[PDB]
RNA sequence: CUUACCACUUUGUGAUUCAUGACUGGGGUGAAGUCGUAACAAGGUAACCGUAGGGGAACCUGCGGUUGGAUCA
RNA sequence: GUAAAGCGCACGCAGGCGGUUUGUUAAGUCAGAUGUGAAAUCCCCGGGCUCAACCUGGGAACUGCAUCUGAUACUGGCAAGCUUGAGUCUCGUAGAGGGGGGUAGAAUUCCAGGUGUAGCGGUGAAAUGCGUAGAGAUCUGGAGGAAUACCGGUGGCGAAGGCGGCCCCCUGGACGAAGACUGACGCUCAGGUGCGAAAGCGUGGGGAGCAAACAGGAUUAGAUACCCUGGUAGUCCACGCCGUAAACGAUGUCGACUUGGAGGUUGUGCCCUUGAGGCGUGGCUUCCGGAGCUAACGCGUUAAGUCGACCGCCUGGGGAGUAC
RNA sequence: UAGCUAGUAGGUGGGGUAACGGCUCACCUAGGCGACGAUCCCUAGCUGGUCUGAGAGGAUGACCAGCCACACUGGAACUGA
């Protein structure tokens, strides 16, 4: 919650 | 709590004899006297909550007896309250 | 405080039986006896005994068998908190029959079999099996 | 014709309820983000509870209370 | 009890519940009878459509309601009792139980002076800090606040929160011993009222020690901390307020029944009190363990066993004990 | 949602209806309702029955039959058994 997007 | 002679008087004033120490009216007065007496103790002191508890117990008790007696002999009831100057 | 002697009687039995007590005593009463009567008459106890003058004292002698007691189980049905009455058709049958249900009727404290036959019902006091 | 009753409607002021509202509070959900590592072992300052003060952040510190603390203290 | 769940603790109106005997009542309760409970539907057995669906005759059912007549065990109402629940009285016992007023001895800190001389303090090690303007140490004197070493306990008292120097005054409860007296006056309790650690809030006092905040020295990559040197609110007193805590036994109150062992403490009966003592009979309080209960851990006559009365509470984790 | 109530609760006498009645009106009483939930909010036709369920229950009120209410919205009467 929340690396490349997501 | 209450003076041996003083209690002893009240016994032979509301009872059908001395030794009639457990009569309903008697029991009421012994409390009423004590109640009325502690009135001055809690006149000063005030913060004495543990003791005041005893007082309330005496009032409560006294209240459960009178109601018992109203329920048996009203005549005795009506008289006992006038005779101790209370109940209103 | 103490608010049901009949219930206590039954548990007194139940704990006595459990404890392998030879007998059990208790403060007596008219109704307490009627139950002992049905219990003896139907063979759950050896017999009653009321040794008292001012303060009746109901005594019950327990039954045992193989290695286990006779009263397998006994439970208060009708309660002071919740009264249970049933009609004639509707009277219960404990253990599919091989066990009783004590009922009070306007012709007295009898077996469920008894009341059924007598064509009447009433407050059902307790099961015993 | 006139009186009573009375529907529409009118005036003032409240109440409630639905919808909505710049902005704003936290909540929830979203494989690898940043900062630290508070908890779990004695988690490396035993932990936690009520309360108070303070601090980017977990949290820190004070007062009392709990064992739901490990150890020959 | 630990999974969600016993109100922090009581008092107590309404409500629910209520010991024991007789009489009386017949409301509850049970029995019978008579009315009604539309037809349809469901069910049973038949009959009709080629079968089935469907249609249909009769029955059972409609577990209900009302009324009349009986029954009287139980429940209730009323009468009158009873003494075992409950309470009153007499005499005693133990106790940081409460409120108020005194007072004492240790120690810390500060103030004044004497002696004295180069360090003290602190840490893992250091430094900030204090000392040659004489500190630390040491002696005499004085001011002042707070708390009560030993006793001390596996202790005691209190409804709970809680209560420890000593003394008096006012005062609550408990327990025991005998009886006498009252005669069910009882148990539980929504709502209600009251009490309620510590922190916190108001006003006014008080301020030694301690110490949130804060400052300085350290530590560390950083250190808004842990550690060190300092240090204010607070901790203290009065009066009012707050009403919450892992307010815990995470275990509601009351009553009854159900094998044992070992402690603590406080009563009381009996044995040439023979002197360490001995056996009984209560109260309160711990440890261990049987049945039984429990998911297990464990609880186990102070039950989490066997029962009854009333209350409060729980219904997936989170959102949230938050919002309105 | 904890209070509710002026024809309000009762009475007397007049009037009124097919009929009993605060139904209406004048006067007198001061009552009446509510913690067995009045009041005020929200939702809703009721029943026989229907669906499910071992049952007790839970869910439901189309179609058939009984009862009630409504007829564009608010209101009123006239005709008439
Ligand atoms: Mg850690
Ligand atoms: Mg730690
Ligand atoms: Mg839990
Ligand atoms: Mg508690
Ligand atoms: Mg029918
Ligand atoms: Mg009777
Ligand atoms: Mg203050
Ligand atoms: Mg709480
Ligand atoms: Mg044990
Ligand atoms: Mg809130
Ligand atoms: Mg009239
Ligand atoms: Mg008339
Ligand atoms: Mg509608
Ligand atoms: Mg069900
Ligand atoms: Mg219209
Ligand atoms: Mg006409």
């Amino acid at each position: 919650k929340a690396s490349s997007x997501a | 709590s209450l003076s041996t002679e003083a209690t002893a008087k009240i016994v032979s004033e509301f009872g059908r004899d001395a030794n009639d120490t457990g009569s309903t009216e008697v029991q009421v007065a012994l409390l009423t006297a004590q109640i009325n007496h502690l009135q001055g103790h809690f006149a000063e002191h005030k913060k004495d909550h543990h003791s005041r508890r005893g007082l309330l117990r005496m009032v409560s008790q006294r209240r459960k007896l009178l109601d018992y007696l109203k329920r048996k002999d009203v005549a005795r009831y009506t008289q006992l309250i006038e005779r101790l100057g209370l109940r209103r | 405080s103490m608010q049901d002697p009949i219930a206590d009687m039954l548990t007194r039995i139940r704990n006595g039986q459990a404890a392998n007590k030879a007998a059990v005593t208790m403060p007596s009463s008219k109704l307490k006896v009627a139950i002992a009567n049905v219990l003896k008459e139907e063979g759950f106890i050896e017999d009653f005994k009321v040794e008292g003058d001012t303060k009746p004292e109901l005594e019950l002698t327990l039954k045992y068998f193989q290695g286990k007691a006779v009263v397998e189980s006994i439970q208060r049905v009708s309660r002071p908190g919740l009264r249970i009455y049933k009609r004639k058709d509707e009277l219960p049958k404990v253990m599919a029959g091989l066990g009783i249900a004590v009922v009070s009727t306007s012709k007295g404290v009898m077996t469920d079999r008894a009341a059924r036959q007598a064509g009447l019902g009433g407050e059902i006091i307790c099961y015993v099996a």
